[PDB]
């Protein structure tokens, strides 16, 4: 396993890089087919403009463009393409949304087009499985007017986690095979220090991804003539949608699989727990959980309870006092022991030195006599209970030479042997 | 002062519970010596003693750890904006996940069948540290302790039954008996051996 | 529950000890199914094995019987008010009286004096069943077993000595030897005769 070397000490391990979009159902808001309408294909092999129309029903396998054509095997020789219907201009937008199921670390997200690329599109991500949405990337010639975002604003340490708007990739000059590629770490200061940047580790994290196609393109104001041939040429179409990344596991899992609830979850290692290995698995609360870096694996270490406790919990005070080494307090120390690690016998018990501290009967009872001894706590080495005056014996259960037990419970033995 | 509301309690592991809440008392922030400090109380749900076990946090979620497996817990929350606290929130409940047992069944007894020889009626009692719902009772018995632990006679008892009949046991023979408990999340440890010797033939008369 | 206190141990005979105690747990009595029942434990004081030997009684004194003569014994007491017992009391000690020995000395050996003839050095070992402190060792010897047991040559050895020199013994003559042990409470039984024959004159050369 790549989560440990050959010795094998734990080492940071991440799942494989994948096309998180591939093969998954993508909910849309527009699809040609119902009812069967006409769509035109504008091209130019030579000069000026051409036009070649066709029909698009959904009930026929040949001339249909379902939402499954975004995330299927895309052979460049025969483009399995999706398209909408039809003139959804402004403020009509058509959206594309897919649910990954688990938090992914998104590297890129790309869209190849059949139709000319839109004048304005927006990419939205989610980090809570769809209930809320935040902007990831904007594309528009007029960012300030369209998305209220500054045109190609700089990215420094502060606005690093803020989506940006660029006017690139917007032009319709590549009317076919247009590409829209979004790099999540593109031009962000802390990119070269990603393993130590929580702001960027959070930025690349996404549960669901939404693509919002806003404004469309036109040929120099030649679309306002609402023709049954003209407007039937302006539409959105993508051949393949990809989302590059990997399961978020904080470098504590080499792979993610689906459990009994059919939900994709990281196969956590390094004594970690939770959906993204974001926790310490039980009884491993000795030092705080933290994400694994390339340098240190930061595996959760088990609480030291000397085989006298099953449950423990972390304490920051004890941790600092221990010079940041062990802050895991043992709970409900059985086997008659005491201490934050169950490393010694409680009051009223002395340590049997014949057994190691981890042994079940490592602690033995004092059995200090109720009336003979002065207290319950005895010596930890020998076991000699605190004997009152005139009382002797390991457990203080007999009188010393020349004494004799009395009828007084707080004055035992004290009666000196008088000469009849 | 209005106590926090929308308290949730989510079981994470067989020892961990995530509590989450919300505070509608949101002013112009963030400052400074009066940051809203929450306190997460918890105890064993509907019990006999349970002196609670609080902990402070400034976030809107705390995770209780070191809880007992297969156990329901009460969770309430308060908010303190110095020097003004609030009453406790409405209690949320959660039951930690199960875990493989950490003890063996007790009161393992072997009684001779009446009045049939060769047969016994084993009886026992569920383990204290079950850590879940017992689904099966694996029983072992044999006529020689020198052999390994696994190669005895393994019999799987229903799990909801505490009595099992073993038959065709040789007369005038010493038998051994071991039993462990099983649940959803694994199987517990075996008990200590309990010797039982069948009767002789000339003793059944009469 | 407070264990009984004021435990005394009084030697009565060479087999009997009277233990007596007191119970300060005195309520409005006397009734009825919860009468305070005491248990008197005892064993050989400071020994190697001693699996105790208890006995029940409702009185505040028990008398241990059949004890070994000249022997120290440990005595503890508990009280049981059903269904609530107490721990054992502080142990009291007592040593039974002595008694006349019930065995004879062992390893009775007769060695010839060196290099003086006519003389021997008798040696022996104290009897196992001494039942007290040996005060004297009565020794007998003669040259004819046909005569009565009493009319031999009686010599009283110190009692703390296990060696005695007998002198002026005829050469080439068979002598007999018997020895018993004596203490404060009487004298034990004689040993079985042990024959020894002095050397001949012509054998001392050289
Ligand atoms: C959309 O549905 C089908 C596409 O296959 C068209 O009609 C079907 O096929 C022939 C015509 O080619 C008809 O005779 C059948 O009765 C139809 N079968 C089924 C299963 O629908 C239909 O015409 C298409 N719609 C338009 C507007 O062209
Ligand atoms: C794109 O347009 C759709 C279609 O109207 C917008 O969806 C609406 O969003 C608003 C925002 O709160 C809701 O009040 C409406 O109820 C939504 N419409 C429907 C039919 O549910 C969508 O928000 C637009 N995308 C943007 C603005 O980025
Ligand atoms: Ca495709
Ligand atoms: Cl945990």
């Amino acid at each position: 396993d790549p989560c440990s070397d050959e010795n094998g000490h734990p080492r940071r391990c991440i799942p494989d890089f994948v096309n998180a979009a591939f093969g998954k159902d993508v909910r849309v808001s527009s699809t040609c087919g119902r009812p069967p309408a006409r769509y035109c294909v504008v091209s130019e092999r030579g000069e000026e403009r051409l036009r070649s129309c066709h029909l698009c029903n959904a009930s026929d396998p040949k001339k249909a463009h379902p939402p499954a054509f975004l995330t299927d095997l895309n052979n460049p020789h025969n483009l399995t393409c999706w398209q909408s219907e039809n003139y959804l201009q402004f403020p009509h937008n058509v959206t594309l949304t897919l649910s990954l199921g688990k938090k992914f670390e998104v590297t890129y997200v790309s869209l190849q087009f059949c139709s000319p690329r839109p004048e304005s599109m927006a990419i939205y991500k989610s980090m809570d499985y769809g209930r809320t949405w935040v902007p990831f990337q904007f594309y528009s010639t007029q960012c300030r007017k369209m998305y209220n975002r500054p045109h190609r604003a700089p990215i420094t340490k502060q606005n690093e986690q803020e989506a940006v708007c660029t006017d690139s990739h917007t032009d319709m000059r590549p009317l076919s095979g247009g590409l829209i590629a979004f790099s999540t770490l593109d031009g962000r200061p802390s990119a070269h220090d990603f393993d130590n940047s929580p702001v960027l580790q959070d930025w690349v994290t996404a549960t669901d991804i939404r693509v919002a196609f806003s404004r469309l393109h036109t040929f120099g104001d030649e679309n306002e003539d609402d023709s049954e041939l003209a407007r039937d040429s302006y539409f959105y179409a993508v051949s393949d949608l990809q989302v590059g990344g990997r399961c978020k596991c904080n470098g504590h899992a080499a792979r993610c699989v689906r459990d009994r609830d059919d939900s994709l979850v990281c196969d956590c290692r390094h004594n970690t727990a939770g959906p993204e290995c974001d926790r310490c698995k039980p009884f491993h609360y000795d030092r705080p959980w933290q994400r694994a870096t390339a340098r240190e694996a930061n595996e959760c270490v088990a609480c030291n309870c000397n085989l006298h406790a099953r449950r423990c919990r972390f304490n920051m005070e004890l941790y600092k006092l221990s010079g940041r080494k062990s802050g895991g307090v043992c709970l409900n120390c059985r086997h008659n022991t005491a201490g934050r690690h169950c490393h010694y016998c409680k009051e009223g018990y002395y340590r049997d030195m014949g057994k190691p501290i981890t042994h079940r009967k490592a602690c033995k009872a004092c059995d200090c006599h109720p009336v003979g001894a002065a207290g319950k706590t005895c010596n930890q080495t020998t076991g000699q209970c605190p004997c009152k005056d005139g009382v002797t014996g390991i457990t203080c259960n007999r009188c010393a030479k020349g004494y004799q037990q009395s009828r007084s419970p707080i004055a035992p033995c004290i009666k000196e042997l008088h000469h009849h | 002062m209005l106590p926090p509301v929308g308290v949730q309690a989510v079981a994470l592991t067989h020892d961990a519970v995530r509590v989450s809440w919300a505070d509608n008392s949101v002013p112009k922030n963030q400052k400074t010596s009066e940051v809203r400090l929450y306190t997460v109380r918890w105890r064993t749900s509907f019990s006999a003693s349970a002196k609670y076990k609080s902990e402070d946090t400034t976030s809107l979620s705390y995770t209780a750890t070191g809880l007992k497996p297969n156990t329901m817990y009460e969770f309430s929350v308060m908010v303190t904006k110095n020097r003004r606290s609030s009453t406790w929130s409405m209690t949320a409940h959660a039951t930690t996940y199960e875990a493989a047992p950490t003890s063996a069944p007790k009161d393992l007894t072997v009684i001779t069948r009446e009045g049939k020889p060769r047969a016994v009626i084993v009886s026992w009692q569920p383990p204290l540290e079950a850590n879940g719902k017992i689904t099966a009772y694996i029983l072992f018995y044999t006529l020689d302790k020198n052999i390994p632990i696994d190669d005895w006679i393994m019999e799987t008892i229903s799990g909801d039954r505490l009595t099992h009949q073993i038959m065709d046991l040789n007369l005038d023979t010493m038998y051994y008996f071991r039993i462990q408990a099983r649940n959803s999340k694994g199987v517990g440890p075996l008990s200590d051996p309990i010797l039982f010797r069948t009767l002789k033939l000339e003793v059944l008369f009469a």
